[PDB]
């Protein structure tokens, strides 16, 4: 939205970068920082943390009763089967899609999100935006920014991360999938359908 | 406190931004913000709680506008000025510096191998906030409760939108760090955690959608009983 007070978009980052590369300096110099550690940190959840670990949580919890009964029960246990867990997912609890509900989470307050799972969360999700409209109308945002029509009569749940609990969605599965492998499955997995804000991808 | 960043229910704020894919990091700086949070945090300068504070306390007009990891960079500085582990002047001069030199070099330093043992550490192993207390739950499963009505200036997890509400206990997960001490500085003073359930009725008025309801997650001190059966 315009704001006739804001600076361009260049002059803010060219602030920002000189900001942040002094106060780099400082921390370095403390010796509480170092080139490496910030390598490390960028690599982990460039490349080793994702969507992807979540997607195979979901396509076991779909191809075994078992298990989505413990995911179901005690989130953070049931994903350390898969070896999945640790930052900012240490108590995660998953909720799961029906045909008469639909869950869709929110850290109203900042930008709460399960990086075990779903590592660092997209723009939007942190900005305000989405977290002000979500827990107000939400039927309304999933139909009008998601192209996702949830029938009045289906109820909405809104999951707002108020606390260290970090909730995910299980994502229905797809009609039209029976005996898929869970590879095959995994394809159908995205960020959005584990947040709520979309379905799982339909098989097309 | 009752900041702007409470955003839950706010109307005004404009159209979701959602580009059709995004980096991780859109720049560099970005992965310098984002990986100062473990080195910030292993020198005691602040812990989550406190950090979520430092975050709270930021100009509004710059907190609703500004790159989500300059948020972090500010809570930084917060904190480094807060403990005295950051001098404002000289991160000012340094800052006019790298301003003109934007390609002068960082400082030298050695490398720290206990600095990525406790990087892969905390990511792979976590923070677990939850911590056992003497104390029994207050509450139950279908226990009716009402939120407060306090108004603390410091930190808690206090969303306007859900004071003075009533709902529904809908688990109890335990006990956790307390914000509204952790995020003040008065310690973990663990308390007893609950996930409640409001009508979108109960918090939005008689227009509220009657088919929704929100879940948001409240310590022992948060709630107390209407009614419990
Ligand atoms: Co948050």
């Amino acid at each position: 939205t315009e704001n006739i007070l804001r600076k361009s978009d260049e002059e803010i980052q060219k602030e920002i970068t000189a900001r942040v590369k002094a106060l780099e300096s400082m921390l370095i110099e403390q010796g509480i920082l170092t080139t490496s550690m910030i390598d490390r940190m960028a690599e982990i959840y460039e490349n080793e943390v994702g969507p992807h670990l979540g997607a195979k949580v979901v396509v076991k919890a779909w191809t075994d009763p078992e298990f989505k009964k413990r995911l179901l029960a005690d989130g953070t246990e049931a994903c350390k089967e898969l070896g999945i867990g640790g930052l900012q997912g240490e108590d995660m609890m998953w909720v799961e899609n029906t045909d008469e509900v639909h869950h869709v989470v929110v850290c109203t307050l900042c930008s709460c999100y399960p990086w075990p799972v779903l590592g660092l969360p997209p723009n939007w999700f942190k900005e305000p935006q989405y977290r002000s409209r979500v827990v107000r109308e939400p039927r309304q945002l999933l139909k009008e920014e998601f192209g996702f029509e949830v029938p009045p009569s289906k109820e909405i749940k809104v999951w707002d991360s108020s606390s260290e609990m970090r909730f995910v969605v299980l994502p229905q599965r797809p009609a039209g999938t029976d005996g898929w492998s869970e590879e095959e499955l995994a394809t159908l997995v995205t960020r959005e359908s584990m947040i709520g804000v979309e379905p799982a991808k339909a098989v097309a | 406190m009752n900041g702007v960043y409470d955003v839950g229910g706010t109307d005004g704020l404009g159209p979701i931004n959602r580009p059709a894919d995004e980096p991780v990091f859109r720049a560099e700086w970005e992965k310098v913000a984002f990986a100062m949070f473990p080195a910030t945090f292993r020198a005691g300068f602040m812990g989550l709680d406190e950090f979520r504070f430092g975050i709270e306390q930021m100009n509004p007009a710059e907190y609703l506008e500004s790159p989500y990891y300059w948020h972090w960079i500010r809570t930084y500085i917060h904190h480094g000025v807060r403990t005295g582990k950051i001098d404002l002047e000289e991160l000012e001069r340094r800052t006019q510096y790298y301003r003109e030199n934007p390609d002068a070099p960082l400082p030298e330093h050695e490398q720290k191998p206990e600095l990525i043992e406790f990087v892969n550490q905390a990511v792979y192993g976590g923070l677990p906030a939850s911590r056992e207390v003497d104390r029994p739950p207050k509450f139950k499963e279908g226990d009716v409760v009402r939120f407060s009505t306090a108004s603390p200036k410091g930190h808690a997890r206090r969303a306007r939108y859900v004071r003075g509400k009533t709902g529904t206990v809908v688990k109890h997960h335990g006990a956790y760090i307390y914000p509204d001490t952790a995020g003040n500085g008065l310690g973990e003073c663990p308390e007893h955690l609950y996930t409640v359930r409001f009508t979108a009725q109960e918090l939005w008025g008689p227009e509220g959608d009657p088919n929704s309801s929100v879940y948001y997650d409240c310590w022992e001190p948060y709630i107390e009983l209407v009614d419990t059966k």
